[PDB]
């Protein structure tokens, strides 16, 4: 444990994109990440008008 | 000196990391004071034709 | 055993050399304990 | 977070902290090459408490060498784990010491000095929060205490508010090679007493006993001496970087230890030493520890405290143990020597319980004392300064660079007030 | 770094400087020729010959040693010798006359038109060393040469370079054999010349030499080559701090710190311990407990003193070789507890120790025992006084009658210096007396 820990641990195992070069997480994540949305993948399909 | 750190690429006997804690001045310094005189020098193919 | 200098240096073994070389116990095995 | 800065000094302290951090290094896996073996996930939690983050998972010790000759710090960066120990924390001096005080206290400090305050607040910087700093040298050392006292003087001003453990070893009673030695104990002592808050004293003539009686070996090594006293000071040190319920902070523990300013001089205690059979001839049971905790052979620190009394006792335990066996074991001690404690406090326990036991044994402990024992200490060096004194051997070096017995006057006069309080709060 | 320069006066001390550098290149596998085998130690001048020799890219070995003389028989002879090569030939400076063992013909007629080329010499070995702790003065009272031309040299020395060490080594003269009546003259000619300059001045005697050659070493028939092996033996185990390491490593600068108690003395005796034959080595034992009562046993000193006649006031053993600090600090511990031994009250310990797990090596064609733990033995006692005292009453003798005055006259000195001398012998025996006086 560091500052800012819980989530750095617990963020690597929801994120399953880890670039294998080093220092890429830049590189890989230059187009960003999925922050402002739930883990879960889809909720289309709601016919609720 | 231009063949020999352009075109020789330098000193290939020598040994990489000679460059260390020394006696005297206990610190980085083996490296190069020696420089390289080995290998035909005068030999390019304009001599011969 | 005369392992007590590991730094030293000699260099003709061959010429037998004199004294009586005490034995060796342990240095850092009493810390351990108990090997199997 | 609260972190730990240290300084190792002297040649001893050159030895004492080598082992020292390869102690803390093996118990936490780190290979020699320093790329860390991850096997326990506590020792990575907290190794923070020390160490700093290189690339690549190094973790740098956060310690400064100091010295002036060559050849001491040339063995331990030859040493197994020089290559983990920073060039950048290599300050030296370009001359010889002598083993004079004054040298290193007025001469070749002056221009090291600047140097390495400079080097202490970069790693300063570097962390955030310290709990303080601790020291390794020697008070009979010729360039450690002439160097730590400079030191000691110019950090108070600059952090007066954390914490400045001082280990230093106590020379051999009955002879101390160095001749000049004891004008060395006064010049640094005297200082010492006002700028410290926390000092341990060590002896090399009880570690030789030690020797004797449990390692049984006949012939040691000096490492064998510091792997000894690592394993003190790792104890101590377990306490904060290791969980249990145990209040591990120095201030934690020093507001325990200390009712009145001028005590800053402990005396440690380990836990079980053993020999060649007792290993498999040992049941690890609660009271053999406590019993072997409390023994006056397994004193190591300066002389025996059963010519005086217990000022305080503070013992943290390290492994598997519980609240109880604690408990009734204190009862025990108490009721066994009532009398020999002080009628002014009862109860003067100070007990911590680590539950993260070593790597290589599991039930152990470490014990810090404050007896009244130190009477005999200074007494001893007490008859050598009156009796130098009086005819003033030696002086023309320390005079020619400048001292004057007036300085020597009010050192002593320190000391015999000291030797007074010590005496006036027990007798 | 660490390192220092030495410096041989007369043909006296010439012999035994090769002895020690040979010595030397016996522990360094210095070839005759200047180079080491095809193994790997040349470079910038960086291993353990670059506190002694000076290796440069020409990958000859330069000892850093001046040997000085003023008859070229015996420099030249060695510069027709084995290691002559190694030698630098204007480093081995020569002389073409003789002081006839007058201490002022070497300090006034002929030193002046010398000095200037060893002061040359000197600058221009201070300029390439670097850390210098000292200098490595080997000399003789009785110096015929070595008298007068190293005094002044001395004080040249002392006025430009202050601030270092000058560690001075010497034969004293024998107290009953005297090879010449006018080596007396130069003796306190020397002393009260040095004694306000001299940082530390090591003496032996000759006969003790020999007595040890026939008692232990057996040797009843011995020559200069066992006599210069001996000493230079003495000067490797001091200097193997230097060389190499041990459970601690002492310098010259603590040496001097913790051996001369006041100013004016700094004369202390040093003794090495385990001088034995070879075929008693095969059979018996050496351990600390009686290489301690060997080194402290009164006759196993070099120089004619009782020290029942004296008291100690300081002791320096360098323990070279595999010991451990348990038997040392038992055993000098039980020889605190010795009452013959008396020691001054004044000093609680006296006791400077040097450990160096480097144990001597033996000379191919030697002569001493095959050790393994080795101790130098530096102490200084009151017991020393009686040898001034044996020598002023020869003086006074002497000078009542003028012997010999009119050839020391004769070349332009006179009486004052002469006279100035015997109280300064005055002023150093009650010194003695009065810092016996406790
Ligand atoms: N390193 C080391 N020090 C020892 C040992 N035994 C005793 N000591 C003492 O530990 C003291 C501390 O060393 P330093 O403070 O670094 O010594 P210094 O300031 O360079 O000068 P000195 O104390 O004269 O050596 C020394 O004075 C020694 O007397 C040993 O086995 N190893
Ligand atoms: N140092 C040394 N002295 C020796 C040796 N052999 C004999 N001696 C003694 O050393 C003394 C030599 O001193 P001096 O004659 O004054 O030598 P010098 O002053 O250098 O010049 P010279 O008069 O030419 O010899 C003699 O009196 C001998 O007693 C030796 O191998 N080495």
């Amino acid at each position: 444990l560091l500052y800012n820990w819980e989530e750095e641990r617990a963020t690597n195992q929801l994120d399953q994109i880890p670039p294998l070069q080093d220092g890429s997480e830049s590189y890989f994540f230059r187009h960003g990440h999925q922050g402002l949305l739930t883990t879960q993948p889809q909720s289309p399909m709601s016919s609720s008008t | 000196t231009y063949d020999d750190h352009y075109n020789r690429h330098n000193y290939n006997p020598g040994l990489p990391a000679l460059r260390t804690w020394n006696g005297q001045k206990l610190l980085w310094l083996p490296e190069k004071s020696d420089f390289p005189l080995v290998a035909p020098p005068t030999n390019y193919g304009l001599l011969e034709q | 055993r005369p392992i007590y200098s590991g730094k030293f240096f000699d260099r003709v073994p061959c010429w037998p050399s004199a004294g009586k070389v005490k034995p060796v116990g342990y240095r850092v095995a009493t810390c351990l304990t108990e090997k199997l | 977070m609260r972190e730990i800065v240290h300084l190792q000094a002297g040649q001893c302290g050159n030895q004492i902290g080598a082992k020292f951090w390869e102690v803390i290094s093996d118990e936490h896996g780190i290979d020699p090459t320093g790329t860390y073996h991850g096997d326990s996930d506590l020792q990575l939690e907290r190794i923070n408490v020390y160490y700093n983050e290189a690339t690549g998972g190094k973790y740098v010790p956060r310690a400064v060498l100091v010295d002036l000759e060559p050849g001491t710090m040339d063995s331990v960066r030859s040493g197994p784990f020089g290559q983990i120990f920073r060039p950048d924390n290599f300050v030296f001096g370009q001359s010889g010491a002598g083993n004079n005080w004054a040298k290193g206290h007025y001469t070749e400090g002056a221009e090291l000095v600047d140097s390495v305050l400079d080097v202490v607040r970069k790693e300063a910087e570097s962390c955030d929060c310290l709990q303080g700093f601790q020291l390794t040298h020697s008070l009979g050392g010729g360039t450690g205490s002439g160097m730590g006292t400079l030191l000691i003087s110019k950090i108070r001003e600059e952090y007066p508010d954390r914490i400045m453990n001082t280990f230093s070893v106590v020379p051999s009673p009955k002879v101390s090679d160095t001749v000049v030695e004891p004008y060395n104990a006064t010049l640094s002592v005297h200082q010492l007493v006002e700028n410290t808050d926390e000092t341990y004293c060590i002896d090399n003539e009880a570690l030789y006993d030690i020797c004797f009686r449990t390692l049984k070996l006949t012939t040691p090594t000096y490492g064998d001496l510091n792997h000894l006293v690592s394993a003190t000071m790792s104890g101590v040190t377990t306490c904060l970087r290791f969980p249990g319920q145990l209040n591990a902070d120095l201030r934690k523990l020093a507001v325990n230890m200390v009712p009145f300013p001028r005590l800053h001089f402990f005396m440690p205690g380990f836990a079980p030493l053993t020999s060649r059979g007792s290993q498999q001839y040992r049941a690890l049971t609660v009271p053999e520890l406590t019993q072997q905790m409390f023994d006056a052979k397994n004193m190591m620190a300066a002389c025996d405290p059963r010519h005086g009394r217990y000022l305080t006792v503070a013992a943290v335990f390290r492994g598997r143990m519980s609240m109880k066996e604690v408990d009734e074991q204190m009862l025990n001690v108490q009721n066994k020597n009532s009398s020999y404690f002080v009628e002014w406090i009862p109860n003067n326990v100070k007990t911590a319980v680590c539950d993260i036991p070593p790597r290589g044994l599991k039930m152990s402990a470490t014990f810090i004392g404050n007896s009244t024992a130190i009477q005999e200490l200074f007494k001893r060096i007490s008859e050598q300064f009156t009796a130098m004194f009086r005819r003033k051997a030696f002086l023309h070096w320390y005079t020619g660079e400048g001292m004057d017995e007036m300085e020597f006057t009010e050192a002593e006069s320190n000391m015999n007030d000291l030797v007074s309080e010590y005496q006036q709060y027990q007798d | 770094m660490r390192e220092c320069i030495s410096i041989h006066v007369g043909q006296a001390g010439v012999q035994i400087g090769n002895a020690c550098w040979e010595l030397y290149c016996l522990e360094h596998g210095i070839q005759p020729d200047g180079q080491m085998p095809s193994d790997k130690t040349i470079g910038g001048g960086d291993d353990s010959f670059n506190t002694f020799f000076s290796e440069t890219g020409a990958g000859k070995h330069v000892p850093r040693a001046v040997f000085v003389d003023l008859e070229p028989t015996v420099v030249d002879e060695v510069r027709t010798g084995t290691y002559r090569q190694l030698f630098h030939p204007e480093q081995l400076i020569t002389g073409k006359e003789d002081a006839a063992n007058n201490y002022a013909r070497g300090h006034y007629t002929i030193g002046k038109e010398i000095v200037d080329l060893v002061l040359d010499r000197i600058r221009k070995l201070a300029d390439l060393c670097t850390g210098l702790q000292g200098f490595l003065i080997f000399h003789s009272f009785g110096g015929g040469t070595g008298s007068g031309f190293a005094s002044l040299l001395m004080e040249r020395l002392s006025v430009d370079y202050g601030k270092k060490s000058k560690l001075e080594f010497a034969i004293y003269p024998a107290p009953q054999v005297s090879t010449a009546v006018v080596e007396p003259y130069n003796s306190i000619l020397t002393t009260h010349t040095t004694l306000e300059h001299s940082d530390c001045a090591f003496m032996v005697d000759n006969e003790a030499i020999y007595d040890i050659c026939r008692r232990n070493l057996d040797i009843e028939r011995p020559t200069y080559t066992n006599l210069n092996r001996l000493i230079g033996q003495i000067v490797s185990s001091i200097t193997a701090s230097l060389r190499f390491d041990g459970a601690l490593n002492v310098d010259l600068t603590e040496f001097q710190t913790n051996l001369v108690p006041y100013p004016r003395i700094h004369f202390p005796l040093a003794t090495y311990a385990p001088v034995i034959s070879a075929e008693k080595a095969y059979h018996e034992q050496l351990s600390v407990a009686e290489i301690t009562n060997a080194c402290f046993e009164p006759a196993n000193q070099m120089v004619k003193c009782d020290p029942r006649h004296g008291k100690y006031m300081a002791c320096c053993m360098l323990y070279r070789g595999d010991v451990v600090p348990k038997d040392v600090n038992a055993a000098i511990a039980t020889i605190k507890t010795k009452r013959t031994i008396q020691f001054v009250d004044w000093c609680p310990t006296g006791f400077k120790v040097g450990i160096n797990y480097q144990p001597p090596t033996v000379v191919p064609g030697g002569d001493l025992a095959k050790v393994q733990r080795a101790v130098c033995m530096l102490s200084n006692t009151t017991a020393i006084a009686e040898a001034w005292a044996r020598l002023d009453h020869k003086f006074d003798l002497m000078y009542a009658k003028r012997a010999f005055v009119h050839w020391y006259v004769g070349e332009g000195m006179e009486e004052g210096e002469f006279s100035e001398a015997r109280e300064d012998l005055a002023a150093l025996e009650k010194d003695y007396e009065e810092v016996g006086v406790d």
